[PDB]
């Protein structure tokens, strides 16, 4: 029932058995009650997918030699015409904000109208163009792998935010510096993350 | 745990409302407070929170003063707020009101758990039912007791007695901190080193305060 | 002296400031804050006092020896009615609407003619 | 305690408490707002 | 039952315990909703205040957001009337206020008439033939031409969910407009500028930092700084 | 049984009377280890304090003895942090502090999880597969990678003799590091220098001469 277990030998969770991607966890007992646990499941999958999109939007523009991710939305301050993948979209920040608000409002309104809890978790159909998870065991394995990569991308996005709050240097340059100088380039060397070095 | 228990004064009659069930019940009550069960519950909760805050503050003061005497650049426990908001990114006004906003939730949850026991643990706060339920009057438990050595009743009683005794000791320690910092204008660790350096001379009678000197003869 | 000036206060022939009491005239010359706003505030507070006293009079009469409650005040009840009087005009006009604010002339102690 | 509380619940004691409360409120208002006459925000 | 509790561990009022009206949380500490007709009038007044608050907050934020973004050039809400009344084609302030008062007098008189007698505005032949759908389905929910898209013609569970969403966004909007007035009086700037100030510098731009909101805290701040 | 008495003629505590563990001498005037769970916690804490004190006294004495023999140029322990922070390959103090904190937090978390439930780290596949051999045979003595050369599968008498030797040398190391701290706070020199001065002049190398140790004794010393 448990894919894994952090801190092996911990107290077993009688309320987290059939959950996909379950590594026991929750020492704060936040997963009690079925409705709250289901709502937290929806929040966890949605936040993992949004962390996927954020990590994609960071790393794809970082490794393509187009700039960092902090200066990417700064053109609204500058007013210079944006560029995406060399397609050179002429849209304006007022129109962009309006269409984004309308589109995400109607999309999340449609998502909130899922009736069934499992359909709110994984609807399929139009959202599954090929559907490799037709097999139930393959479905469970894909759900576990999606949750694992989502948690890893969540940690990556939090690291992006913290690193770019500490220093303006890009995270791929941070990885290069940690490879070149591990013991002389880390969060303790900045002195801002932890006071008193 | 009652009846023939050590009291605040040997031979004094213990109060009727102080049967010895509470932790640290030495039958000490000259003013006959906490006679009513609700007043007793309020006094127990107030003593527990004052004890916890006193122990936390005295431990922080002692750690900062010990580090300052060792060589770390730490200010004295008195007037530490001045240099604190001189170097704080958060100025005064915003910091104290942010602290009040952060404290209001915990304080009102404590108050309405004291008034209504077990009412907080009903899924109202982020869907928590088993947790956030007060095990005793002033002893909530739950997520505030992550490791469960309070599950045993005798161990829980001994922990309660130890906690209330160390709390009263820290109350007197904080009062002593205030008094001998107003008297000597030095750190409590400085007073300790002065007392263990010349015990026969350095005391509460040679500071020029506490005992007044008028004739000087 | 600086605050009395540049605040709409006016004085006649003696330097002692004068207050305009007629509404409308005080509204079109920015003198409403002299007496118009304070009189409304005092009416609000006086209605608070009256509503709290009425609530304590009514709520301490359906019990044995109401004079004992009158002479020895129920402090938690008094404080509860104190903190529940913030909406005195709403409750007052609602009691007027349902007729419980006023007593009929048949249950009222009356002097002989 | 409850007998002393009912003594404090008597009318002169609660009237005294109201007197100190109202007097202190008005005095602190007058002290921190020195001599106002007209409501001007 | 009840949607939630505004104050956990506190006893709910008796009139609010078994009540099933949407947007209920037991928040009657002053016990004003004890009477049923008074509760109905309070619910209708809350609906009206909330709806006009949502309209006002939208008209403050969305044009304000577009102006701070740069596409729009409409003024901020706290001076828009003054600059508009200075226009060369401006309708006079008295004329606009009188027309607003007359139109709102007609509308609120119709609302009063359908409140004091429910469904009484459907009297035949009283408003150009189109008075048939001018009836009150519920307290504060007339329907008909007020619901031309037919979104309210849904199962009662979804209708109750929509009512809960309406009253919650409404209460948020009244709190938001109270904030608009309050920290316009405090900061003297637009709400979008205040949001940008709080985002850029959260600690230094706080309601306790300025002395307008909390008088005397600034004196304590300079006392501690000295 | 018991390995002896800390004080002959003194009555053994009831919880220390009929127990079975290494290094038992009845030394508990305060009866702190009355609770068996508290006794296990105190035993584990004493074991880890003794082990880190053994490492401390080893790194203080053996490089110090090599320095006194002229083989090495290792400085004293009370300035070695300042020596390393000023070196050419000076890793910053913060980086080393956080690395040590993270590694020791992981180690202490694993040890605490093994202490709360004995043998609970032997669940299959949690830690690279080999964690099935991480089961703690005794509280504080897991074995396995901790003893790869194989001195644990000996006779039980040999096992308790080795445990008693470990406890005795550990307690000696703890009092040795307490002496190192006291001698640095009073004499201000290295422990090897103190030992050399005690060998050269036993009477002059005494803490009675130092006024930091016994205040007022030097007053009597110069009074005569
Ligand atoms: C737990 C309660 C508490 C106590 C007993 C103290 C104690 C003290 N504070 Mg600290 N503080 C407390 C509240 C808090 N203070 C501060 C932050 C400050 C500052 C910034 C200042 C002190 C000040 C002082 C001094 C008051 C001198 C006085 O009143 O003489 C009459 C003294 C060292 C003052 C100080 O340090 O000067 C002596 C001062 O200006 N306090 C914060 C966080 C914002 C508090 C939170 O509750
Ligand atoms: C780590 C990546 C990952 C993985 C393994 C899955 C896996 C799954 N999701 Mg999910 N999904 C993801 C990310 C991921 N998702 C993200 C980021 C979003 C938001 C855009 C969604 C949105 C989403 C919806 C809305 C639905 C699913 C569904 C599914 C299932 C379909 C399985 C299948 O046919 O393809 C197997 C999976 C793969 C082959 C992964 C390929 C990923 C490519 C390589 C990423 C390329 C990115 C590129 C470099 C830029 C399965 C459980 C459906 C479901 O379970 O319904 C029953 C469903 O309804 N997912
Ligand atoms: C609009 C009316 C209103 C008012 C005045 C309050 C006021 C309060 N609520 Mg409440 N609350 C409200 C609506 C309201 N709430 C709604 C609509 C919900 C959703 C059901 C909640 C859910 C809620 C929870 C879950 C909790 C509070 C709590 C609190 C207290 C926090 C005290 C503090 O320092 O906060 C700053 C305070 C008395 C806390 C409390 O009192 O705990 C006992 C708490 O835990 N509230
Ligand atoms: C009965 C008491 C009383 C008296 C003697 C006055 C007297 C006055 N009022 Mg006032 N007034 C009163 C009560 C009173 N007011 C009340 C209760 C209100 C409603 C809040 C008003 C609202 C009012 C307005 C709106 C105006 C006056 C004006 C006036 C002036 C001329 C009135 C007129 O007919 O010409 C005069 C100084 C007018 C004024 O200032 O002079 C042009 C004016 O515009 N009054
Ligand atoms: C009944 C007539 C009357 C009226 C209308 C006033 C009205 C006023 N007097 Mg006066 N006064 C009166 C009788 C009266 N007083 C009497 C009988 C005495 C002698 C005991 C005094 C002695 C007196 C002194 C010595 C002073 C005043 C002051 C004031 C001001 C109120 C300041 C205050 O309370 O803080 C304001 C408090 C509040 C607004 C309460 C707010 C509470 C909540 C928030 C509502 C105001 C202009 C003071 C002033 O500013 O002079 C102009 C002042 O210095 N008066
Ligand atoms: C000023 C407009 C206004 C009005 C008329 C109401 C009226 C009402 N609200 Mg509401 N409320 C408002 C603003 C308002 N609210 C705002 C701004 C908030 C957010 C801070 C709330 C938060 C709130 C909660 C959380 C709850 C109510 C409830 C109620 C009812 C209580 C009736 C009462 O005590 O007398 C009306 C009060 C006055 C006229 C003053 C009534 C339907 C309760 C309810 O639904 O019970 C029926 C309830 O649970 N309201
Ligand atoms: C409660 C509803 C409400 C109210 C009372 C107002 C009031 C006002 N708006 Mg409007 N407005 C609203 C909602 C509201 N707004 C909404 C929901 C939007 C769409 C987001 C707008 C969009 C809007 C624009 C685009 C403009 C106004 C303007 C104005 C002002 C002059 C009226 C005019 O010329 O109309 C028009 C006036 C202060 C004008 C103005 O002076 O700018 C602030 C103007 O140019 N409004
Ligand atoms: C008891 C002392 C006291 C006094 C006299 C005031 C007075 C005021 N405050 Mg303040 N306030 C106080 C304590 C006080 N406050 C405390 C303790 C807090 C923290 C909860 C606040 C939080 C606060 C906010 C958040 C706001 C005010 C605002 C206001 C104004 C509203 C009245 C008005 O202008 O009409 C006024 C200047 C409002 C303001 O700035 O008016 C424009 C406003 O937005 N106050
Ligand atoms: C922090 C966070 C959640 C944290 C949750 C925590 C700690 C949970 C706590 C607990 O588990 C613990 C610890 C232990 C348990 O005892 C208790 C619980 C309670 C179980 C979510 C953030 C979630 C954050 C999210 C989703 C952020 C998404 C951001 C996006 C998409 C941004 C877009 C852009 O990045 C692009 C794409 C390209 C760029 O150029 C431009 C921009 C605009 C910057
Ligand atoms: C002693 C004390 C109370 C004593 C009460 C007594 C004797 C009461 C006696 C009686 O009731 C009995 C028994 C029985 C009754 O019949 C009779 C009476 C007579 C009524 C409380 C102290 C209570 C003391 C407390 C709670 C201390 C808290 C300390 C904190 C929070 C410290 C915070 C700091 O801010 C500082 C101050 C300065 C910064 O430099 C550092 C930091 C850490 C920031």
């Amino acid at each position: 029932q448990r894919a894994g277990n952090f801190a092996p030998g911990s107290e077993p969770k009688e309320y987290l058995n059939d959950l996909p991607g379950n590594f026991n966890f929750d020492p704060l007992e936040l997963g009690k009650e079925k409705g709250t646990l289901q709502r937290y499941r929806e929040a966890e999958l949605i936040h993992c997918r949004w962390a996927m999109l954020g990590a994609a939007g960071c790393l794809a523009v970082e490794v393509l030699g187009l700039g960092n991710w902090y200066d990417a939305p700064l053109w609204a301050v500058t007013g210079d015409k944006p560029t995406w993948f060399g397609i050179e979209v002429p849209f304006d920040i007022a129109t962009i904000l309006g269409v984004e608000v309308v589109a995400m409002a109607v999309a999340e309104g449609l998502r909130n109208d899922n009736q069934d809890m499992e359909k709110r978790l994984y609807p399929g159909g139009a959202f599954d163009p090929l559907g490799f998870s037709k097999d139930p065991k393959s479905f469970e394995d894909k759900k576990l792998k999606e949750l694992k990569n989502g948690r890893l991308a969540m940690v990556a996005c939090l690291g992006f935010a913290g690193q770019h709050a500490a220093t303006g240097k890009p995270i791929l340059e941070a990885l290069g510096d940690h490879l070149s100088s591990p013991f002389f380039n880390n969060f303790a060397t900045n002195g801002v993350s932890v006071p008193g070095v | 745990a009652g009846a023939d228990r050590p009291l605040w004064s040997p031979g004094s009659q213990p109060p009727a409302w102080l049967d010895g069930s509470l932790a640290g019940d030495y039958g000490f009550d000259p003013l006959h407070l906490s006679e009513e069960p609700e007043m007793r519950k309020w006094m127990v909760q107030a003593e527990l929170v004052h004890a916890r805050w006193a122990m936390l503050g005295v431990a922080g003061i002692l750690f900062t003063s010990i580090a300052a005497k060792n060589g770390a650049p730490f200010p004295d426990w008195y007037d530490a707020g001045k240099e604190a908001i001189k170097t704080s990114p958060a100025p005064l006004g915003s910091l104290i009101f942010t602290e009040l906003l952060l404290f209001g939730w915990v304080e009102t949850k404590r108050l309405y758990d004291l008034r209504n026991p077990g009412s907080q643990g009903d899924g109202s706060f982020l869907g928590i039912t088993d947790g956030l339920k007060g095990k005793e009057n002033g002893y909530p438990g739950g997520l505030f007791d992550p490791m469960g050595m309070s599950k045993n009743e005798a161990s829980f009683k001994e922990a309660k007695v130890k906690e209330i005794k160390n709390g009263r000791l820290a109350m007197l320690a904080f009062v002593g901190f205030i008094a001998q910092h107003h008297a000597t204008h030095k750190s409590p660790i400085d007073n300790l080193v002065d007392h263990v350096a010349d015990p026969f001379h350095v005391t509460f009678a040679t500071n020029g305060v506490s005992v007044p000197h008028f004739t000087e003869f | 002296f600086k605050n009395y000036a540049k605040a709409g206060l006016l004085c006649g022939n003696d330097g002692l400031p004068h207050l305009i009491s007629d509404p409308g005239l005080a509204l079109r010359f920015n003198h409403a804050g002299e007496v118009f706003i304070p009189t409304f505030g005092f009416l609000y507070v006086a209605g608070y006092i009256g509503h709290v006293g009425r609530q304590y009079i009514i709520k301490s009469k359906e019990d044995a020896k109401p004079t004992d409650k009158e002479i020895i005040l129920d402090v938690p009840l008094a404080l509860q009615l104190a903190f529940q009087g913030w909406a005195w005009p709403l409750a007052a006009i609602q009691e007027l609407r349902n007729g419980s604010l006023l007593e009929k002339d048949e249950n009222i102690t009356v002097s002989p003619r | 305690m409850k007998d002393f509380t009912t003594y404090l619940s008597t009318a002169p004691v609660v009237g005294l408490g109201w007197a100190i409360f109202t007097s202190g409120l008005l005095i602190e208002i007058n002290r921190f707002f020195p001599d106002p006459l007209v409501f001007s925000f | 039952n009840m949607n939630g509790n505004w104050l956990p561990g506190s006893q709910t009022p008796a009139h609010l315990k078994d009540l099933k009206m949407a947007g209920n949380f037991g928040f009657d500490p002053l016990n004003l909703g004890a009477e049923p007709e008074a509760l109905r009038w309070y619910q209708q007044a809350e609906l009206v205040h909330s709806r006009t608050a949502m309209m006002a907050v939208a008209g403050i934020l969305i044009p304000g957001l577009f102006t701070k973004l740069g596409a729009l050039n409409v003024p901020q809400w706290y001076e828009a009337g003054k600059v508009y009344i200075e226009g060369e084609g401006a309708i006079p302030f008295g004329t606009l206020l009188m027309s607003t008062l007359f139109s709102y007098a007609f509308v609120e008189g119709k609302r009063w008439q359908d409140f004091r007698n429910p469904g009484s505005q459907a009297e035949p032949g009283t408003f150009f033939g189109l008075e048939g759908m001018f009836k009150g389905t519920d307290n504060g929910y007339p329907g008909g031409i007020f619901d031309p898209l037919g979104y309210s013609k849904t199962s009662p569970e979804k209708l109750d969910e929509l009512k809960l969403k309406e009253i919650k966004n409404g209460r948020l909007a009244m709190v938001a407009f109270l904030g608009f007035a309050g920290q316009y009086s405090a900061t003297g700037k637009g709400p979008i500028d205040n949001l940008a100030d709080h985002l850029a510098d959260p600690w230094h731009n706080t309601f306790a930092e300025n002395g307008v909101s909390v008088p005397g805290l600034s004196a304590v701040e300079q006392a501690a700084a000295s």
